[PDB]
């Protein structure tokens, strides 16, 4: 089959985190052992090609060939923690795992004869259409979880196989029955290769090679069941009922560098050497971007917690302010009651929008994953994922709030505005969501960013023109309120609204004010304001938000593109 | 600036009482806000509710839904309407004028009696 | 709503004699407080406005004050002109209330 | 030494969790395994009366006795989860452990000396003034973590000693290390009972005892030794290079039933049910509430980047806002401005009290435990939380934000208003917190806490008297207004600020007011908002305040005390 | 702050013409508009306020219109009386400005 | 109600102007706003600042810390003083009343000259 030859590695990070290694991988089962620092997890990516190439100090060959360009995309890598989605089922991960990386050129009726076999061979025929655990539906075993995300590399038929951990967590039994799985495909002319931890000798038996890694420097390589025999040779007897795994574990916990000469000393580092010596995108933009939007819309679907819960509290939200300003009026109060609520409406829809810093940051581990492998570009997921994610739900609330809110209060009875509040607040949203993904994107966590969200959004809502009066700030500061995304917003919807209205019955000012002080008038009160009463003083406002828009999703998918992903 | 009602001055019980307040010397649709007041016999007085001069209207709430008031201004005039009487809206009715940027009652009609009875 | 209350309601006074009648408001009014005089017959008139500004074509006889819940009309030199019912009135909240009336009497 | 036997026993939660099972643990080491759901945990649990005593269906004696009333108090448990406070030292944890554990007869020399000898039997006197494990600063080994919670529960020298899973999480030759200190102290004289999971046979060669069990049966009890010949007589071969333990766990995955009535018809079973045939506050309030308060100040100044956070936004806040508002005036605007500027300080204390939630939340657990050994009553252990975490961090924003704000805005320069508007803001806090400890308090996850918290402060902003004015609202919703603790706030520090103030230039209002709808004194703007003029329309907003801390401080001590602690 | 603008600064015509005096502001004023008219050697006289009220103790030939930021004051028949300069003032904002200035002049 | 303007009308310059206006007929601390006004030659308006009936002030901001305004109520008087003179100070100064529920200037002094040089 394939031969995977590794001659002289060394890589630093400049620390460096493996030493002088060298050895051979043929077909069948072949295990890395190690402390957990030791550096198995470390030569298992570098193998891979999972590890930027600057560190690399050495020679990686395939069947005595240099590793082409495309390699990562002809191996399988099956990742330690899986990353198959829950709300899908086998058969739907197996196809969009097979739509995404088999050629186009396939009909449909090929891959799914593919998704057949590769069914039938890891014996998921019974749980084929089941959701693959769901944290609020049940799911299959942890076994046919793993089973899934090794159905999921071996759609194009690697020839070199990949694993990270293939039974932590897993039960001994689970893991004995993954392990079984994994020498029956190695039989027929499979290289494997995987990391494990603290195996046992049932396990262990069924291993054709072994590497053992400790403190970036190499113990052993040779055959399996040859490590016992270089361990009574080096001085080490082996006591009866003792795992031979717990037994080398314990002779390198008890140094290094002895055990490092010894096994240097060794005739299988003679013969590796010598062997060394002998030796020495695939589919559309269109159709990448309409299966990251399928999948992200199922899931969507699937894990519907969290979007009942927001639209629940804005229907809740809806109705209690209805009732709470039913029936605005046009007298002394009534600038009060307006101005009130469509500032709290425009708060609402940013301070309800620092949930966004979770679109990304909660897949950051698949996104990784599968760009690596070549699913897709960065551009088609993170279009897909705003197409899927960030378009409907933000654009709900905006249209669920206006229908409610607008004719128990009795906002302006014409149709012009009741659009134009309903397309102001769908602007307000995408805004503050578009702020928060530049700010939250390509991180692992959200505590920094949720902290930041929220004082810059307690800083904009202060410059929105309720609570200071924008004409009364000194020069110096007076600036800052061009980068208040609840400013254009509230001023937007008070612009649709007072433009109009009497507020001192009996006392028509509309011609003249009689007293100086009264304040009778929408003109007056938005005049007061500082804001504009020609028209286009309403659409420069949706104009500074669209650009706003357009910035933070660009700064967002820069972030993206220049994330290091390794 | 002047003022006068007119109307039925005899009710039947469970019927409508209609009245109406010609105004002469002043538009209706230009300033002021136009009021309906009562004074029962053992005298008392309450505002019933207006009608602004942009059309608006306001009403006092011990009169829910029995009360409207509307207005024609091409012959100047303002209506009211009380619907479902009984015979304690027996009473004295005046049409009154409130400007706003004094905040008074400052022209009043003359006054019509109204009986509710069988 | 707001009550207004009127303390006496009847009085009875001699020629040139001096009378003071007053009104409790159950909420703060802030001098938006108005005093109507009413004849028999006749429709209410107003006589003070903002609670001591006199309309015009009054004597200075008649002057009121006051301030936060309590005000107060006086008439010095009762003549005869001056017998009839007296109103107070609010205009602080929507739902205008009077008093109940203070009816001056001769003895 | 101490002898505990256990005959029949029977558990029921009304599912029935442990069959019947019944043993005999004597000094030296005992052991208890099985699978994780088998029911060594419960078995553990119900011997060290842990457990509701309603399921409990047998008989539990020590040395042939019943249990006394003050058996937690004389057997030391050793939890999974270490609850050692990070932020302090070896010594300070055992010194606290001995301030509330022993009698307070013995000096403080006899104390100090108590707690010399368990460092030196734990081997600790290298760490014995390091602080254990911080997070924010390192701290010791896991090892050490482990001892270190071994030495509080051996202060009070207890004759049994409890250990739930006292190896997992740690490695190899940490795990070897513990278990030889174990059996260290075993051999003089010290009954010690653990439950393990998944031992090596260095681990498993050192045991005295052994007791399997498998859901909810006993599967075999006799000395450890033994169990191998057992389940060799049993008719099941052990394989070379094969951990017993492992072996054992094999057999049990592969039916129970059979094993079950196997050990039954076993000798052991016989010599076992003969045997047992043949067998049938310390200190004072004001201590414990100075020592728990002492134990939490001392946590919170060493792990201070919560308490710096809140504090550096603080004084951000406090000066931006100075800086937006400077020189208020007493023209059209002024109006706009103190009152915006009065609501944001209100609503902005009943917001930033929402992470109160964690005061108990995050120490359940070591409340638990510690509640259950007898260090302290419930009363104290309230009372000190309070005063050490709630009083002062509750008390400092409100003073640095009068302090920065008050003259550069210009407020009203008495030194009266000066206190009133920090007291009020400290009341306000108060009240704040105090309805989110009564939310949250004796629940494990904060997140419904948090939203109901957050809802409930967005409804009560809406009632502050800012939004919607008070005075229009229909009778059937208004009484509503009196469950909103920003209302009260609000109402203070606008009666505080806005008396005697004029608004109107050149116009003179006091007097009377010329035209109908100016609003030109600060009298009309309290009236119009439905505020009292009267000394009391002030001070009553501060006792409703003062009720609510109280209603709401009760309503969180009684749910500590009726918390289900077992 | 708001700048006031007068379009002529001289203005040549003769007596029963018809005059017309036109003021710009650069914000919305809200009829915040006041004229004055000075004779050499006094302080200036008000004349209208409000931008349409005149004041008592002038002729009815003197009248303004305007709304929004255009404002003008209209002389009808002109006098020899009406020769002087006229300024226009906005009071709507607190650093109050006054226009430039139109100095009429008889041919 | 009649205000009158009096002071030096000559100073040197970098020194400090200081100017009287004495009220008659009107109490200062009872209604209004009391201003001070000035006309450059080239005749131009220039609005320079109040003091309140109750003591407070505003100033033009052209006028940086040159200005301040002060009262003597016993003798109804109010002062200015504008500091630090240049030759382009050089105008005619009036005290007016603003009355507020109005807005406009309504009375006027007479008028006194300034000149500022050497
Ligand atoms: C109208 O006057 C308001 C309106 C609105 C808020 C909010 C706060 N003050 C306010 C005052 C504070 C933020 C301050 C401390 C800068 N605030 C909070 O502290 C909580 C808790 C929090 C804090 C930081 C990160 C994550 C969560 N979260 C919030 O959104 C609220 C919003
Ligand atoms: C002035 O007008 C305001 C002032 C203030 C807020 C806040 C929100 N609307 C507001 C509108 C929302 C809460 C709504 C959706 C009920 N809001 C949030 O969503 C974030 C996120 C959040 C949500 C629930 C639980 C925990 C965190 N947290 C907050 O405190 C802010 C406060
Ligand atoms: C509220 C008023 C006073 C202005 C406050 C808004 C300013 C401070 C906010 C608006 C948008 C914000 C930026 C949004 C996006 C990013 C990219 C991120 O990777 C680093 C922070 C950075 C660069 C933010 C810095 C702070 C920022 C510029
Ligand atoms: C650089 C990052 C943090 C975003 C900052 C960009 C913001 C501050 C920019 C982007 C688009 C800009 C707006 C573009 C168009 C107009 C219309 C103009 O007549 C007034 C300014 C106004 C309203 C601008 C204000 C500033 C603005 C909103
Ligand atoms: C105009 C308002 C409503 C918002 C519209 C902005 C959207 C359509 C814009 C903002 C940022 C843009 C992205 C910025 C950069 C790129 C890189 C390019 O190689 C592929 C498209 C892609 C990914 C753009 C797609 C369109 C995009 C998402
Ligand atoms: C509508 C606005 C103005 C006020 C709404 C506040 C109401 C809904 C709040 C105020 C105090 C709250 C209570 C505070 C404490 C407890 C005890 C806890 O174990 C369950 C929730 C419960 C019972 C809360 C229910 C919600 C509650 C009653
Ligand atoms: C049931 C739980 C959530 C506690 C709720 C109790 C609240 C609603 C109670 C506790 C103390 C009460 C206050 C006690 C005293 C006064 C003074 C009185 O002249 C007006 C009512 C007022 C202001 C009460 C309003 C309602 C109040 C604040
Ligand atoms: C300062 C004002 C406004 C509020 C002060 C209230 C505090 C001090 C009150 C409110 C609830 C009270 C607790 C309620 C119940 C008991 C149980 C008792 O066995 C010991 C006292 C103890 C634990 C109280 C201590 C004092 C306490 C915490």
């Amino acid at each position: 089959g394939a031969v995977l030859s590794f001659h002289n590695i060394c890589y630093r990070v400049e620390k460096e985190i493996l030493s002088n290694i060298n050895g051979i991988m043929k077909p069948g089962l072949n295990a890395i052992l190690g402390p957990t620092g030791g550096g198995k997890s470390s030569l298992l990516d570098v193998l891979a090609a999972r590890k930027d190439p600057s560190g690399l100090s050495g020679d990686v060959l395939i069947n005595g060939a240099p590793r082409p360009a495309n390699f990562k995309c002809n191996s399988g890598y099956v990742v330690q923690d899986d990353v198959v989605m829950g709300t899908l089922t086998v058969r739907e991960n197996l196809q969009f795992s097979a739509a995404l990386r088999l050629a186009t050129t396939m009909t449909n009726h090929e891959k799914n004869e593919r998704i057949n076999r590769v069914i039938q061979e890891l014996g998921l025929d019974k749980v084929a259409d089941s959701k693959v655990g769901t944290q609020f539906i049940r799911g299959v075993s942890g076994g046919e979880r793993k089973r899934t995300s090794i159905g999921m590399e071996l759609i194009t038929d690697p020839s070199i196989l990949f694993l990270d951990e293939p039974t932590t967590g897993l039960d001994s039994s689970t893991a004995n029955a993954v392990l079984l799985l994994l020498k029956r495909m190695s039989k027929q002319g499979r290289t494997i290769i995987f990391s494990i931890h603290q195996p046992r000798y049932s396990i262990f038996k069924l291993f054709d090679s072994l590497t053992l890694l400790a403190s970036g420097r190499l113990m052993f390589h040779g055959p399996a069941q040859e490590a016992l025999g270089y361990f009574e040779s080096a001085g080490y007897h082996c006591e009866a009922y003792n795992n031979p795994a717990d037994f080398f574990l314990d002779i390198i916990n008890g140094l290094i560098e002895k055990l490092a000469e010894i096994y240097v000393n060794s005739s299988f580092y003679k013969e590796t050497k010598a062997e060394l010596h002998q030796l020495s995108y695939t589919t559309s933009f269109c159709h990448q971007l309409r299966w990251v939007s399928k999948r992200s819309f199922k899931n969507l679907l699937g894990n519907p917690q969290a979007s009942i819960a927001q639209i629940i509290v804005t229907v809740v939200l809806g109705l209690v302010i209805g009732a709470i300003y039913f029936g605005l009026k046009n007298d002394s109060t009534g600038i009060q009651n307006r101005a009130g609520v469509l500032f709290f409406l425009t708060t609402n829809q940013c301070f309800s929008s620092v949930s966004a810093v979770e679109l990304f940051v909660v897949e950051k581990k698949l996104f990784i994953h599968e760009y690596i492998s070549g699913y897709y570009r960065v551009s088609s997921y993170f279009l897909g994922k705003l197409l899927s994610d960030l378009l409907p739900m933000r654009m709900l609330p905006s249209i669920i709030f206006t229908c409610i809110v607008y004719f128990m209060l009795g906002l302006k009875p014409k149709a012009d505005a009741f659009f134009v509040m309903m397309f102001t607040l769908m602007m307000v949203a995408y805004s503050a969501s578009s702020m928060a993904l530049a700010i939250a994107a390509g991180q692992s966590v959200v505590s920094v960013a949720t902290l930041l969200m929220t004082i810059c959004f307690v800083f904009m809502m202060i410059f929105s023109g309720l609570l200071v009066n924008l004409t009364t700030i000194a020069s110096w500061l007076s600036w800052l309120q061009y980068f208040s995304i609840p400013r254009y917003g509230f001023t937007a919807l008070q612009h649709n609204e007072f433009l109009g209205q009497n507020f001192c019955p009996g006392l028509n000012a509309t011609g003249n004010n009689p007293c100086n002080y009264a304040t009778c008038t929408g003109e007056e009160y938005l005049v007061k304001q500082g804001i504009d009463l020609s028209p286009w003083g309403l659409w420069k406002n949706h104009v500074a938000l669209a650009c706003m828009i357009v910035i933070f999703l660009t700064i967002a998918y820069l972030k993206l593109l220049f994330l290091k992903k390794y | 600036v002047q003022l006068q009602e007119s109307g039925p001055g005899l009710v039947k019980p469970s019927q409508s009482l209609s009245l109406t307040c010609t105004v002469t010397g002043f538009s209706i649709t230009s300033d002021y806000a136009w009021n309906w007041i009562r004074q029962f016999p053992g005298k008392k007085l309450e505002w019933m509710g207006y009608i602004n001069f942009d059309g608006g209207t306001t009403y006092n709430p011990s009169l829910r839904g029995r009360i409207s008031i509307t207005r024609d201004t091409s012959k100047n005039q303002f209506f009211l309407q009380l619907r479902s009487v009984t015979p304690e809206d027996t009473a004295t009715y005046y049409c009154a004028t409130f400007y706003g940027a004094k905040g008074t009652l400052d022209y009043w009609g003359q006054g019509t009696s109204v009986t509710v009875s069988s | 709503d707001i009550v207004l209350t009127q303390s006496p309601s009847s009085f009875s006074v001699s020629l040139g004699d001096r009378v003071t009648i007053s009104c409790k408001a159950s909420g703060y009014i802030l001098n938006r407080l108005a005093w109507y005089q009413q004849k028999p017959g006749n429709a209410p008139r107003l006589l003070i406005s903002g609670a001591t500004s006199l309309e015009t074509g009054f004597p200075s006889r008649f002057s009121g004050t006051g301030s936060g819940k309590d005000y107060t009309l006086s008439i010095s030199s009762l003549q005869t002109e001056d017998v009839g019912t007296y109103y107070c009135q609010q205009y602080w909240s929507t739902p205008w209330t009077f008093g109940g009336g203070t009816k001056l009497e001769i003895r």
